[PDB]
RNA sequence: GGGACGGGUGAAACAGGAUGAUCCCGCCGAGACCGCCGGCCGCGCAGGCGCCUGCCAAGACCGCCUCUGUCAAUCAAGGGCGAAGGCCGGGGGCUAGAAGGCGAUCAGACACCACCGUAUUCCCGGCCGUAAACGGUGCCGCCCCGCGGCCGGCGCGCGCGU
């Protein structure tokens, strides 16, 4: 049954991973690989979750998914793959006494891709509100739905991948979400929860030539 | 270990791992992976530093199996780790057991550095139906 | 006779509602029934918490914490000490 | 990828592992279900009711110097709906799990604990017509101490606050 078998870190060797220009710490790391038997072909395609704030030294919260689409000159070049919030933010946004809406869309981009967005939103107490729950009736909850839509449309409906990556990485679309939605009534939170590619172009070269 | 079986040496930054540490009811597992969970550089358990297997979770084994831990990925060349701390979940438990912590303090103590932590627990947006009936755990 | 006016769970304006498991046992109980808890906790103990946070290299990081609802059936919560039993007059007390 | 245990219990033992398990990661397939918000909130004749989008018909409440003019209440017979389990004929097959098998405990254990697992649990058409089907309080109508909380609609007052 037991055997032994040499030590395979014998016969490795590390590559280093880069990150689009976006952001200002661009070296996410190293990956070790085996030697080829090809390393350059394994290494493809990988993906990387890397804290917002490791990659811009407000931010903590926020991670960024890469994936290896070409290595070249002994290095791995990656573009976008999704984004997420943590887990402990999105447990502390929930409370006890209000309402919360989930919405969701796709939306596709110029370059070919299809994108899931998903957004969420929680209602607030007034100033001088007599009672203590928060709760509001349906037709408010219904032009909060077709707000949040329609910001959606107009402010990601004709985008581009870096451009959508900035917005993203700098909150706009969160800034215009919340601006919109207070004019309907009190909105304690006004996020992206996360995004999601459900399908992209089997080639994407001059896309990540632009990206890097 | 040839020096091209090692990460690259930088004083600008130091190689960063991620720790994977399942706190369960009956067992712990200590997993050091790169940055993509791919490359496995060194893995243990608390099963292999006991003789009973009432005492596999226990916080001593955590301890012992993140020493021997801490030894094997120093002599492989890594620094810092980020920390993935998981339950059994998936319509469970969803609390940590008692092994989680003792690995924590054994690698704060075994002089590495630490970066991000998070929950990587398994929850369901819904769930099947588990064990037990609809009476329960009688006994 | 009658030891309850609310019968021993919160149950008005309805016919039915949806069922639970006890987190403990598993048993099925009725959500109106069930004893709940909302707890707020560290991921780290807090013995430890300044020993990592000298450990870790970020620079203004900040410890997350771990956000979970505990439910538990009626004989679990009287054998973990979750509720006690009262007296006759105590019953009707509903403040912590 | 990596290399020796893993599972489970009060403690153990049956099933899993050099045919590389447990663990990490990515993809693929199918079928259930609708969480934290979620409540001395709400809807419905009752049984019951919680993913996104769209369509369809319906209902109680409030407001009114709108219409008719007793057209009403309760009811054997009769008709309709009716949890879960169960049955007939077709689909589907993931979790759980009657029956069955097996490991423990015991004086015994064919039970409580552990593991595997058929019918069933899901959809369509149709039977059955029972529940602590409980607010253990039949339906219509009048009078009736005081204090207070929540839901829906309407009106008054001001220093305009949900
Ligand atoms: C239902 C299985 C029974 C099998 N055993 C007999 C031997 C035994 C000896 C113990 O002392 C260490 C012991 O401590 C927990 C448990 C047992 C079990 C007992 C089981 C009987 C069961 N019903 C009666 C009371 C009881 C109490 C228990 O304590 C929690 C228990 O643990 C699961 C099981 C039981
Ligand atoms: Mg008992
Ligand atoms: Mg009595
Ligand atoms: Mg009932
Ligand atoms: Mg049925
Ligand atoms: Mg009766
Ligand atoms: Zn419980």
């Amino acid at each position: 049954t037991q055997r032994k078998n040499p030590d395979p870190y014998l016969k490795k060797e590390w590559y280093p991973v880069i990150a689009p220009a976006h952001f200002k710490s661009r070296h996410i790391g190293q990956t070790p690989v085996t030697k080829t038997a090809v390393a350059t072909d394994v290494i493809n395609h990988r993906v990387y979750e890397v804290n917002l704030g490791d990659l811009n030294p407000l931010n903590g919260n926020t991670k960024f998914y890469l994936q290896t689409q070409l290595v070249s000159d002994g290095k791995c070049l990656t573009n976008f793959h999704g984004m997420d919030i943590t887990r402990h933010k999105y447990g502390s946004l929930f409370r006890k006494g209000c309402d919360c809406i989930d919405v969701f869309m796709d939306i596709p981009t110029t370059d070919g891709y299809l994108l899931r967005v998903f957004v969420i939103a929680f209602t607030d107490r007034f100033r001088f509100q007599r009672r203590k729950n928060c709760h509001v009736k349906g037709r408010v909850i219904r032009m909060m739905r077709a707000g949040i839509y329609e910001t959606l449309h107009n402010e990601l409906g004709k985008v581009s991948i870096p451009v959508l990556v900035t917005k993203l990485s700098n909150f706009e679309v969160n800034a215009k979400l919340t601006e919109a939605l207070q004019k309907i009534t009190m909105c304690r939170d006004v996020m992206i929860r996360r995004v999601k590619v459900v399908k992209r172009p089997r080639n994407t070269m001059e896309l990540l030539s632009t990206m890097h | 270990y040839a020096p091209e079986n090692l990460p690259a040496k930088n004083n600008n930054s130091e190689a960063f791992a991620v720790c994977h540490i399942y706190a369960g009811k009956n067992d712990t597992f200590i997993h050091v992976t790169d940055l993509s969970g791919r490359e496995t550089i060194g893995r243990v358990s608390g099963g292999m530093k006991v003789k009973r297997h009432c005492d596999e979770p226990s916080a001593y084994a955590a301890m012992q199996a993140t020493q021997d831990l801490i030894e094997i990925i120093t002599d492989r060349g890594i620094t810092a780790v980020h920390i993935k701390i998981r339950a059994d979940g998936g319509t469970g438990k969803r609390v940590y057991g008692q092994g989680g912590s003792a690995a924590i303090r054994a690698l704060v103590r075994g002089g590495i550095k630490i970066g991000r932590i998070e929950d990587s627990t398994p929850i369901p947006t819904d769930r099947t139906r588990h064990k037990g009936g609809r009476r329960g755990r009688r006994l | 006779p009658v030891k309850r006016r609310n019968n021993g769970r919160s149950k008005y304006n309805c016919g039915h509602t949806n069922i639970v498991r006890c987190q403990n046992c598993h048993r099925c109980v009725p959500k109106d029934k069930v004893i709940k808890r909302f707890t707020i906790r560290n991921i780290v103990d807090n013995t430890i918490a300044d020993d990592v946070l000298n450990a870790c290299v970020i620079q203004g990081f900040a410890i997350p914490k771990l956000y979970n609802k505990v439910q538990y059936c009626v004989s679990c919560s009287i054998h973990n000490h979750i509720v006690r039993v009262r007296s006759r007059e105590d019953r009707k007390i509903r403040t912590p």
